[PDB]
RNA sequence: AACGUGUCGCGAUGGAUGACUUGGCUUCCUAUUUCGUUGAAGAACGCAGUAAAGUGCGAUAAGUGGUAUCAAUUGCAGAAUCAUUC
RNA sequence: CACUGACAGGGAACGUGAGCUGGGUUUAGACCGUCGUGAGACAGGUUGGUUUUACCCUACUUAGCUGGAAAUUGCGAGAA
RNA sequence: CGUAAAAGCUUGCUUGAUUAACGAUUUCCAGUACGAAUCGAGACUGCGAAAGCAAGGCCAGCGAUCCUUUGCGAAGAAUA
RNA sequence: UUAAUGAGAUUCCCUCUGUCCCGAGUUACUAUCUAGCGAAACGACAGUCAAGGGAACGGACUUGAAGGGCUAAGCGGGGA
RNA sequence: GAUGCAUCCAAGUGGUGUAUAUCGCAAACUGAUUUCUGCCCAGUGCUCUGAAUGUCAACGUGACGAGAUUCACCGACGCG
RNA sequence: UAAGCCCAAUUAGUGAUUGCCCAUUAUUCCUUUGGUAAGGGCGGAAACAAAUGGAGAAAGUGUAGCCCUUCCGAUGUAGAUGUGGCCUGGAGGUUAGGACGAAGCUUAUGGCGUGAGCCUAAGAUGGACCGGCCUCUAGUGCAGAUCUUGGUUGGCGUAGCAAAGAUCUAACGGAGAUAUACUCAACAUGCAACGUUGGAUACUGGAGCGGGGAAGGAUUUCGUGCCAACGGCACUCGUA
RNA sequence: UGCAAGGCCGGAAAGAAAAGAAUUAGAGGCACCAAGUGGGCCUUCUUCGGUAAGCGGAGCAGGCGAUGCGGAAUGAACCGC
RNA sequence: UCGAACCACCUAGUAGCUGGUUCACAUCGAAGUUUCCCUCAGGAUAGCUGGUGCUAGUAGAAGUAUUGUGCGGUAAAGCAA
RNA sequence: UGAAAUGAGCGGAGUAUUUGAGCUGCGCACGGCGCGCCGCACGCACUGGUUUCUUCUCCGUGAUGCUCCAUGUUGGCGAUGGAAAUGGGGUGCCCCCACCCGUCUUGAAACACGGACCAAGGAGUCAAACAGACGCGCAAGGGAGGAGAUAUGGUUGCCAGUACUUCUCUCGUACUGAAAGGGAGAUGCAAAAUGCAUCUGUGGUGUGCACACGUCAAAUCCGUUUGAUUUGCCCAACACC
RNA sequence: CAGUGAGCGGCGAGCGAAGAGGGAACGAACUCGUUGCCGAAUCGGGUCUUACAAGGCCUUGAGUUGUGGCACAAAUAUCAUUGUGUGGUUGGUGCAGGAGUGGCGAAAUUCAAGCGAAAAGCAAACCCGUUGCUGAAUACAACCCUUCAUGUGAGUAUUGAGCCAAAGAAGGUGUUAGCCCAUUGAGCCAUAAACCUGAGCGCCUCAUGAACUGUAUUAAGCGAGUAGCACUGUUUGGGAAUGCAGUGUCAAGUUGGCAGGUAUUUGUCUGCCAAAGUUAAAUACAGAGUAGGAAGACCGAUAGCGAACAAGUAGCGUGAGCGAAAGUUUGAAAAGCACUUUGGAAAGAGAGUGAAAUAGAACCUGAAGUCGUGACAAAGACAAUGGAAGUACCUCCAUUUCAAC
């Protein structure tokens, strides 16, 4: 017999598996390790060759979008030219000295920005900068103790200068001032939840009230 | 593994517990889901009622994100307080704060009676939730 | 009696079994790794003292040259040198 | 129709096809009538249309060899 | 099968053949639907002087999913 | 309707005959015996009958009747 | 009667009857000669140098509406 | 004077109420196995060397079952489940064996187990691997699918090797003979079959088993050697 | 103060006499996960169609199927078990 | 090879139909019936069966009697109702 | 063959013991006659009496043994042999049993199909979704996965493993409505279109493990333990609200 | 995310994504057209410079029907003038180190005991033990008893004594080898170019950045039969239409356009700017190749690729195509059986080799089935086989017993 049982949805009537007669259509993952190992063999090797260069370039700290990750904070794709301008960089020579610059996300807030410029700030101040001549030393370009003393970050984020992605502190403990404790919350979130949500029907019936006063 | 089945038992059984008469074919009864509503209906009908039929509004481009509002009751409050702060926590003193949305939770529901007062930053909250913690001596402020 | 039957010992016919495995199958990795009118891939015919197939080679034909190696090849035969290179 | 004393009825896988025969019935060709729009149909008519194998075992028919009464043995002894 | 101051006949008034908050149950039966039923509860009614009696003509006369189509969510009031 | 024509279907007559009454004799090549050579089909196991029951038609079973063993040439009853 | 009929072909300034031209070419039926081949156009087909004709699509024309939408008119082989 | 039919008895008018024979049934005894099993013991009582009473005793589903006592059931297609149940290849552990003989193979080699099977013995077998135990693992157990592949086999020295007419003779050639215990002159104890040459007899009968070509074949052509296999008999012959 | 219902507090209980005055190899209930089967056949009585059938078709219950053993010489179903 | 050639592939095409399906012992042990189905050689679904158990081991026990109390229109009988 | 001889049987002790049968006392039952009279086969109580006949009567051994095995008599055969025995194996023969396997089928020994022999091969597998039973970890929380990190930036290989990390993701702790959207404690006081107060608490009732109070009955080796039951709380569960 | 409380679907069977989040990768960005300002400053071809130079000179050859330069959100002139620099990717010229590639390159017993039987053991955790003890093989060889013969291949085994280890690595060698061989490490040597290294280091040449001060600026534009729209067709989860195609029709850019997953007309808001082009890594290699490595709880010659082998071969088909069987695995070494004898030969009978010839040649092991042979057991015809009980005879089987046992 059949039974009670779930109602099967297995999906599998496609020629997936490989046979006499088919090619099949499979991925499988046997080769998993080899290739962690060589990803790890690579950027070693990688930090080798652009040695003493940290081997991720700054990137920016941004919030994650949706309301759902809106709280959540992540590392985004590069810095800001109204970031760069701010710490006081050149967007076109920031590429140069390993920062990673978008010219395609917006500040649409002050404190987005300053995060931002400080993590530019602390990475300018720790950055040594090699002379292109360590015999006619310009301006910026750091001494010949310094290029000796330099080592490489190396970090899986390349977030030793600057540091890891900044949370907001949680809020420390209080007493419950009057206000809170006579104050009706859901009233007030109920009657602004009401306002948009039956913003339209109220605005015509009040333009329908209007019309029959004149 | 494979000396754990029926089949190393069924060795010299010849027909391995298939039956003479009515022996073991290949679809006696269609493939799949077939006969749904045809021989069998009985089967359909007494473990699956609503299988089939249409139900309510469309939703295209369902975005999961935007609906995204797990709740907690009052009385799971202490699930989100460290002890210490728990234990230091009285009616009319000061109390700790709870972020519910850093915590992920977005609306506080409110069944059951509350362990320790507490000050909760919650998006949503029921009407008796806000009542029993404001009694109970806490507090909800609403965040975003 | 004779054919025929049965058993044991020993033989014949017949190549299973075990042991063996320079093969297959399968999974990974490495890289100045991707042919051709400057005639490719494929097909044909030839080439050894002795040579059917196969392999290698192209009338310079089981190979010429160069580098390394450091006393062979080998069924028979042949062969200056028994050797810093020649 | 004729003879005869008489021309009784039956069975044996409706005896008997590796015994025969193949006229009929029952393929594929073709004609007719009736039926069907048609392809086609008809216990309706018509004409033409491959009948395979025994050397085995029994049975039967003949044809040879040859033991054997404790029906092979017991030495187990019975005379029309 | 049942029924006689009716359940039949005649007649006077009527629309209980409406609605009925997913109440429960019988028949089929897997104790599933469907169709017919039974006992209710609420609304508004009819008849009757009144107890009462009626949500069709007792019990046969009927229909899933999907799709189509119709009815209901009247007007005005609420600082939400 | 039709002369001529037809390995077309049909009926009769003359001639003719082993088609038959009714079988007989002869020949070549076989079969048969030998030398050399040397298969296939088929093969559950096997292989004497009568009746009885039985999957209603037995070589196996029940009860009776037969049955010494091994061979050669035939044969088509059975081996559904 | 070639600006054709039949017709190959996925397609072209493609192909066949056609190197042809009605005493031709293509498509059916019957089946020498002789003697004949009657009646029926209701049906089903085929066909017509028959309508200011009903109906049939798209395209067109106009209109209500904010517009989508909708409506009205026009509309050929074919069928009638 | 039933060994038939109907009735009625159990050794018979004598003294009492079981004539006899056959079950996988009944009763009972022994053993196995399983329970919805029922109980008892498990704090080593004491004492005890050899030369000359013993051994065991596990807190336990299941084993050679911890031991003992007791009671009841026991067949079974399809089917279910269980098994310190059996067996095979490989892996992780552990413990062993083997040139004084591993695997494999052979058996009137016995022993053990209800059984799947395990173990020993012998090889006048073999010549280098391999056993037990716990766990893991899988292409893991065959009598039969008109099953697949290979080999064998009765039929069977059987059916047959019968169209195209037909061959005979001598000599030579050849291992293919004229091939012999005793007796015995040769017959009755080496048969049969051959290649060539010469004779004889016949056939093909010019629409030919005549002489040349195409297609097709590709050395079958020629000479010498040669008889293993092939020319369905034969060969000393041959398109071998 | 009656009736209907849900409870509370007490009482009495041959725990069911006597009169033929029950018996039990009677642990009651509750789930969960699944297999095979879904061609049957026979018989005593009842019984329908059919002249009837080793025919077709039902009821109650036994049996075969799935099962031998001992009997009816022989027989899936009869007798005994 | 023709009432749709041959070759390779899709293709291990599908089959409610036919055939096959490899060790042992032990504890239990059927059904051919119900309802629905283009269903009638097949399935779902209850029943029968095994396994796992759960619950306070006689608790809500019974294919059987007795007593009390209900239900019936077949066998008989009747046509003088 | 006495390695616990439970015996009316074995061992001691004594001529007694009390079963029945006969014969009989009183009362009561029982039977016949119509108030108490007659009978009474010999019933019941006095466990009546008489002992004339018939019997035997009483007492006695725990395990300091948890389990298994181990103790006669008379001959024959066997004194080391190519021996005697018992069991196994092989072949034949007697008497009695006994239809051919597999398969479909109501029914097969079938005149139903596959079935000459042997060897080797030959058929419930792998993956994914769900569910239940059982094992293991953790638990209102469980767990990844992908990827990093370094022991390992090392090593032919062992090492494709093992060890470590995750503000994430996922399944859950909350469910409902087609949706817009709402969203679950108890008690007390009281009935406010969000009522107040308290926070050690099964929402209530019925049935229900263990445990705690007692209370009866049976058996004790007198320590108790085998049942039943009253009350309390009732766990898990089930049923009404 | 997610087999989805999305959606598509005789809404049946089934089908079925996207944004976000954790991550991999990432020095990741550039070119043209247009617009504005320039206007051959460009490209080929000769020729010279060590040079088919990103160079000079020349050239109507191309080109004004437009090559090229500068600026456009990572932006905020260009264009001289002088000084400070930079470019190994401008071309010549020549000097290093490294990587890569190839060649070369390590330890320790052939130690002692000799042969059918001690080149074997026992002393029961550990130790005594660097010690003590010693032999059931006076063996075996086929019915038993004599006599005379015949037989033990190579020590990677055993025992004893040592040794190497930054090397115990697993292959070979006549049995099982760390020390017999090879191997296993530091390290050494040699290099066309290319590759890597203060964008390695110089010279010529050629380009070029920033800072100097003077120097002329704000104005315009940014891709058309394209996008849309209608019909049809197809595709998609995309549903009053996700993408595309044919034809028809065809824009906007002074209320600009596209996207915002229910069609329409509106009004806001958000993101972006189609109809030109290039671009490394993370990903695939589901019947491929080249040069090398690592391997495996896989298969073990009817298996595993069809093919362990003169296998896509022999063979088959007119052809497209189809497609096997087959381990030469004797032995440690050919020592591959001289020689005698019979035979025409094949071979037989002897004799030899070898540890073994029943290892004799495509030869290790040599099963089952079938057959021959010798010995024996019997047996009528019940087809044979089978079951249960005995018995007759046999038995290279097992076990027990042999003295008052
Ligand atoms: N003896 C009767 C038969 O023996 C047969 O088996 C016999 C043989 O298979 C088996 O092998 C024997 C062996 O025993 C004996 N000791 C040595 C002999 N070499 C072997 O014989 C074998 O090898 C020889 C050649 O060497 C061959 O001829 C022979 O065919 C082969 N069977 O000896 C067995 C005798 O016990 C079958 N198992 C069986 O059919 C039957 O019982
Ligand atoms: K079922
Ligand atoms: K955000
Ligand atoms: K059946
Ligand atoms: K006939
Ligand atoms: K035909
Ligand atoms: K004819
Ligand atoms: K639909
Ligand atoms: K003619
Ligand atoms: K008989
Ligand atoms: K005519
Ligand atoms: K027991
Ligand atoms: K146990
Ligand atoms: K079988
Ligand atoms: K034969
Ligand atoms: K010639
Ligand atoms: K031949
Ligand atoms: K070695
Ligand atoms: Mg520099
Ligand atoms: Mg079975
Ligand atoms: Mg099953
Ligand atoms: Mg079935
Ligand atoms: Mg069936
Ligand atoms: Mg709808
Ligand atoms: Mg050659
Ligand atoms: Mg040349
Ligand atoms: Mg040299
Ligand atoms: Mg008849
Ligand atoms: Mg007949
Ligand atoms: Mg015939
Ligand atoms: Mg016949
Ligand atoms: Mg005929
Ligand atoms: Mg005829
Ligand atoms: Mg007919
Ligand atoms: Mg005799
Ligand atoms: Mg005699
Ligand atoms: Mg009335
Ligand atoms: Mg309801
Ligand atoms: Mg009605
Ligand atoms: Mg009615
Ligand atoms: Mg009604
Ligand atoms: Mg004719
Ligand atoms: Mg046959
Ligand atoms: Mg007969
Ligand atoms: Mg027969
Ligand atoms: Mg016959
Ligand atoms: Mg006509
Ligand atoms: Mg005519
Ligand atoms: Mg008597
Ligand atoms: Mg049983
Ligand atoms: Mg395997
Ligand atoms: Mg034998
Ligand atoms: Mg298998
Ligand atoms: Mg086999
Ligand atoms: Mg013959
Ligand atoms: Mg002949
Ligand atoms: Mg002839
Ligand atoms: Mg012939
Ligand atoms: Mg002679
Ligand atoms: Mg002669
Ligand atoms: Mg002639
Ligand atoms: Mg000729
Ligand atoms: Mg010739
Ligand atoms: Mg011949
Ligand atoms: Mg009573
Ligand atoms: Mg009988
Ligand atoms: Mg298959
Ligand atoms: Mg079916
Ligand atoms: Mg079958
Ligand atoms: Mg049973
Ligand atoms: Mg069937
Ligand atoms: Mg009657
Ligand atoms: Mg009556
Ligand atoms: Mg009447
Ligand atoms: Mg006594
Ligand atoms: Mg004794
Ligand atoms: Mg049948
Ligand atoms: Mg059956
Ligand atoms: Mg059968
Ligand atoms: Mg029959
Ligand atoms: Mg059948
Ligand atoms: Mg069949
Ligand atoms: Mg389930
Ligand atoms: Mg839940
Ligand atoms: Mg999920
Ligand atoms: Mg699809
Ligand atoms: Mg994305
Ligand atoms: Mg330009
Ligand atoms: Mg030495
Ligand atoms: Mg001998
Ligand atoms: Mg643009
Ligand atoms: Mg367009
Ligand atoms: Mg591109
Ligand atoms: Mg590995
Ligand atoms: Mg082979
Ligand atoms: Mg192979
Ligand atoms: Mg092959
Ligand atoms: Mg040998
Ligand atoms: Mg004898
Ligand atoms: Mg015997
Ligand atoms: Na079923
Ligand atoms: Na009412
Ligand atoms: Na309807
Ligand atoms: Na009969
Ligand atoms: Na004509
Ligand atoms: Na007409
Ligand atoms: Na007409
Ligand atoms: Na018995
Ligand atoms: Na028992
Ligand atoms: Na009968
Ligand atoms: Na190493
Ligand atoms: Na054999
Ligand atoms: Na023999």
């Amino acid at each position: 017999p059949k039974g009670n049982n779930a109602i099967p949805h297995v999906h599998q009537k496609k020629h997936w598996n490989p046979c006499s007669s088919q090619k099949g259509n499979v991925k499988v993952f046997l080769n998993q390790p080899a290739q962690k190992h060589r990803r790890r063999r690579l950027r070693l090797l990688k930090a080798k060759k652009v040695f003493p260069r940290p081997l991720k370039a700054l990137r920016p700290q941004v919030n994650c979008p949706t309301v759902r990750h809106n709280m959540k904070r992540r590392l985004g794709r590069g810095f800001s030219p109204a970031e760069l301008k701010a710490a006081g960089l050149n967007p076109q020579y920031a590429a140069t000295i390993g920062i990673r610059v978008d010219s395609r996300r917006k500040n649409k807030s002050e404190e987005g920005m300053n995060v931002n410029v400080q993590r530019l700030k602390t990475y300018m101040s720790k950055l040594v900068l090699f002379p292109m001549n360590h015999k006619k030393v310009q301006k910026g370009e750091a001494s010949e103790e310094e290029v000796k003393a330099a080592t490489q970050d190396r970090s899986r984020f390349g977030d030793a200068a600057v540091g890891a992605v900044v949370y907001p502190s949680a809020e420390a403990p209080r007493a419950v001032s009057a206000e809170e404790k006579s104050m009706c919350v859901y009233a007030f979130l109920k009657k602004n939840h009401s306002a948009v949500r039956f913003f339209g029907t109220r605005s015509s019936r009040a333009a329908r009230k209007e019309a029959a006063k004149e | 593994p494979t000396r754990f089945k029926k089949c190393r038992h069924q060795r010299g059984s010849t027909f391995c517990g298939y039956g003479r008469v009515g022996k073991h074919r290949k679809h006696e009864s269609g493939r799949g889901n077939a006969g749904g509503m045809h021989h069998h209906r009985i089967n359909f009908d007494k473990y699956h009622p609503g299988y089939f039929g249409k139900l309510g509004m469309d939703h295209y481009h369902r975005k999961k994100n935007p609906m995204w509002k797990p709740t907690i009751n009052l009385n799971n409050l202490s699930r989100l307080i460290a002890a210490e702060e728990a234990a230091k926590a009285a009616k009319g003193g000061t109390l700790p704060v709870v972020d519910l949305q850093s915590s992920g939770y977005a609306k506080l529901l409110g069944n059951g009676h509350i362990q320790v007062p507490c000050i909760v930053k919650a998006r949503y909250v029921s009407k008796l939730a806000d009542k029993k913690i404001r009694k109970a001596g806490g507090a909800v402020v609403l965040q975003a």
